[PDB]
RNA sequence: ACGGAAACGCUUUCUAGCUCGCUAUAAUUACC
């Protein structure tokens, strides 16, 4: 009883992506029915050897200097009539759109099984920002000795010599999620909007994604008494951070476009911008610097960064919700809210 | 073939390898980075230190698997394709019969890896 | 009581996945992660009995010592009673042996799908002033995997109190290290573990471990 | 009641990692470690016996002595009468001799591909105030390795019924070394041992042992 | 040619003292880039081969001197005053010289005596 | 019809006890 748990509830309100390194690329699937077809590599490898297609194969897969047809068109090429081997495909939601179109795809990140999961290291670091964002003692530093960093003595963390240990974020512990079925996986795509242009124009880059109105579930602990009072106003600090948020960043754009808050938010992982994964305060002038001479930052601040979804927008408090705004299915990327309890002993 | 002289043969590889000849610093500047190939070698090192309690006739899936990610890999990065070619893997993989075989292509890989670092390649 | 050795035998199951030691010895050549310590045969992960007694002990300390404890020679008697303690000459010989765990269920594991026994976890940190962002990655000994676990008391001298307060040090300490995590990168989430039928056994001598073993099953 | 002699042979199996080990000046040059003990022309890990008559010598005053004796001077009879006593004229020379114990498997080992018969285990210490930590690195012979056992039995001016009795002393005497470790860091993993195709042999004189053979499968 | 009874720890002293020092330490003298942490698991490969060199025979080993070179090389790799080491000593070029038992133990006895003199002159 | 016969330099003794390879770190920023 000697500690203190909480019970975190995320429900997504947008695709969320954190994802690992790797990437699908358009030779590894096929675009068929409803469904994305994604195979394991090696069980098509192996039905393609008890095919005799085998060399074939090789000499397409290897064919890549930029190979410009290449898909699931080479098995059509061939007989191609198999398609068993391999698990779990994403279904057509017809965002992510031009089919037939998609040339590369960023695979979410997948546990030792095959099955993907959050990681309580990027729950954390999310967490870990609001918390930030809030507290006066920390908002007002950066190193300058040198372009400038964070100051990162900011907040002491490591064993010091004689000292009584003295770690704060040692003492918040947040869970690995448990994996989820690869079924609420979506394939959402990023779109730009820039209230310079005041239009929205859809970039080469596709995510594979959580389906919004998921329920994952976290358990974070505290051991000592700042962490426990500190992950206790997790709601009010969180709710605080968007005002600030909204204040800088969203309530520039149009309010079309900007999601509507139902319990308690928190950017999450995806291409949700520099301000969602900074202290957005301190950040501003050397953020901009930083991007001076290539693709600019170009508006003072950023653009605003959306994604076509399915509007599923079925959430029910006397009424439709309907998650997004909206009418062109926009979503703002890597939204989600949450909801945080505590348990006993 | 490759086997018991096979150091010599990795190296001889290696320093015909593709330069980014360009860099103000381009020394050799190879184009390749540990980064690029990670998973195949993570992939290798499992079949060796598999092969040890298995047997060699009930494996092959998994040297498939390799092969497969070899030429994936190959597709997806112009380096690594080079890699396969300057050092004969592709020729090498399919010259498996025995675990003897096997396990010397496992020490190949490790011998490639090694001269790669060696000589001013980036991990 | 005449001298007797119980077993308390059970499965470790990670919940999370676990990271603990090793070094550039047991390395691959081009690995660019934090290993893991492995049995140098097998090139499996391994569970460490020490890390096992460390973890426990220095969790117990906290719970049942009541005191400042600056070095663990400064620990109460029923915690030094049971690790040993070097500087006391009753305690120099510790009741408890903890013992390096395998990993039982490669074979379920090679069922449900793996092309390893250890995953490499890719993380970054973000610079929140620059938004520059430095990856960096790390093995796991992979999630679900089973451990066999193994912990030997001694009845030697203790007679009749004594060996009951031991077994709830122990129950005690097991239950903390499952509300914990074996050391690890704890505080984002790593070395969540479980002990799965967990079980008193009598190996030598004579003893009852029924009450043992009810309270063990439930109370743990 | 005659004279004759039996052979114990077994082979020693490590469960875990195992340190003995200890001369410090006459260390390999190479690195920091805690070494084990190694035959020197063949420089590989050795279990002497010496460790193994303490060893079990020791576990065994606690089952047989039935009164605690200050110096193994004062053991019971039936532990002078097999180990040794130098103060009692009737056991100034026991009816056992142990012998140092050889890698047996090497060449099983090779097979397998391993590239030291030792591992280097690191381990590290946290200040409890401090949290600092300070690391460690300790030799053990790798875990799998299997030695060549062997422990001779006299049998003159013995009843019948105390070679029985003795024979008794000798399996609880293994069997607790199997409940326990060989002196090495015990309390935190290393030295679990298993003695694998225990057998007697009567190597001169005649005994039966068929009987033995079959109660010392059983017990281990 | 390289390593003679004669030669071989005169060599590798000189090598230590010739190896690549930290002069940008104002607080340290000639201090070594070079730690024996970086060594450890490579002259551990050097003393399990000349621990076998007594009870096998030459061929039967060949596959442990194989093992050698490429670590050698990996470390050499990895870490500078690593590189600086087996360049300074000719270690690789030493290796390809070894045809015999003889020449075998040699080597590791100069690895013995490169790493004794590092320490010596200030170590890790 | 050897300053020589006869005489094990032996019996007892664990290189042991105590010590988490640990400590902050979203796989991410930018899109004229």
């Amino acid at each position: 009883n000697d500690y203190r748990t909480f019970k975190l509830s995320l429900l997504t309100l947008a695709p969320i992506h954190i994802g690992n390194g790797e990437k699908y690329t358009s030779r590894e699937f096929i675009y068929e029915n409803k469904k994305f077809y994604f195979p394991d590599m090696g069980k098509f490898y192996n039905k393609m050897v008890e095919k005799r297609l085998a060399e074939k194969f090789e000499a397409f897969l290897i064919q890549t200097r930029p190979n410009n047809n290449r898909l699931i068109s080479f098995l059509n090429d061939n007989r191609i009539a198999e398609r068993s081997f391999g698990g779990y495909s994403i279904s057509e939601t017809g965002l992510e759109s031009d089919k037939n179109a998609i040339n590369e795809v960023n695979k979410f990140i997948r546990d030792a099984f095959g099955n993907p999961y959050i990681p309580g290291s990027s729950l954390k670091g999310a967490i870990r920002t609001i918390l930030m964002n809030t507290t006066p003692k920390w908002n007002n530093e950066n190193a300058v000795n040198r372009f400038p960093k964070e100051n990162k003595n900011l907040i002491p963390w490591g064993p010091k010599k004689g000292k009584e240990y003295d770690d704060l974020f040692n003492a918040i512990r947040v869970s690995d999620s448990k994996p989820f079925d690869n079924k609420s996986l979506i394939l959402v795509q990023k779109w730009d909007y820039s209230a310079k242009t005041n239009k929205a124009k859809p970039l080469p880059l596709y995510r594979e994604s959580i389906s919004p109105l998921t329920k994952i579930e976290f358990e974070i602990t505290t051991t000592t008494d700042e962490a426990g009072r500190l992950i206790e106003e997790l709601g009010k600090r969180a709710q605080a951070f968007y005002k600030d948020y909204k204040a800088f960043f969203l309530s520039e754009f149009p309010d079309d476009k900007i999601q509507a808050n139902l319990q308690y938010p928190i950017y999450l992982g995806a291409g949700s911008g520099a301000w969602t994964k900074t202290l957005f305060k301190q950040a501003d002038g050397i953020l901009q610097r930083r991007y001076s001479r290539m693709k600019t930052k170009m508006v003072k601040k950023g653009v605003l960064k959306l994604t076509k979804a399915p509007l599923k927008t079925v959430k029910i408090p006397s009424g439709n919700h309907s998650l997004v705004k909206n009418h062109e299915s926009f979503y703002e990327m890597g939204k989600a809210n949450f909801m945080i309890k505590e348990i006993d002993k | 073939l490759t086997d018991e002289n096979y150091v010599d043969i990795a190296e001889k590889a290696i320093l015909k390898l593709e330069r980014n000849t360009r860099n103000r610093k381009n020394p050799d500047a190879f184009f390749l980075t540990t980064s690029k190939l990670r998973n195949l070698l993570s992939l290798t090192s499992t079949l060796f230190d598999e092969s040890k309690v298995k047997e060699y006739d009930a494996l092959l899936d998994r040297i498939a698997y390799l092969r497969v990610q070899f030429v994936y890999q190959a597709g997806r990065e112009i380096a690594v394709k080079d890699l396969i070619e300057k050092a004969q893997i592709l020729e090498a993989l399919k010259e498996i019969k025995d675990r003897e075989t096997l396990q010397r292509f496992c020490r190949y890989m490790e011998a490639l890896v090694a001269y790669f670092k060696f000589y001013g390649g980036k991990d | 009581m005449t001298f007797a050795k119980i077993k308390f035998s059970a499965q470790i199951r990670l919940e999370t996945g676990l990271h603990i030691g090793g070094s550039d010895a047991f390395a691959a050549i081009g690995a660019i992660d934090s290993p893991v310590i492995k049995d140098p045969i097998t090139n499996l992960p391994i569970i460490p009995g020490s890390s096992l007694k460390g973890k426990m002990r220095t969790l117990l300390a906290k719970v049942y010592n009541e005191k400042v404890a600056e070095k663990p020679s400064d620990d109460s008697d029923i915690l030094s009673r049971l690790f040993g303690n070097s500087k006391d000459k009753r305690f120099k010989m510790g009741r408890l042996i903890f013992r390096d765990a395998f990993l039982s269920n490669a074979d379920e594991l090679d069922s449900l799908g793996v092309r390893s026994y250890t995953e490499v976890k890719f993380e970054n940190t973000i610079d929140r002033i620059t938004a520059e962002a430095n990856p960096r990655q790390i093995e796991r000994a992979i999630r679900n995997s089973t451990f066999d676990f193994e912990l030997i008391y001694e009845i030697t001298d203790e007679n009749e109190n004594q060996v009951e307060e031991d077994f709830k040090v122990i129950r005690d300490g097991l239950k903390l290290l499952e509300l914990d995590y074996l050391g690890g990168s704890g505080s984002r989430g790593y070395g969540k573990v479980a002990f799965e039928n967990l079980k008193a056994t009598t190996v030598f001598g004579n003893y009852d471990v029924k009450t043992l073993n009810e309270l063990l099953t439930a109370e743990v």
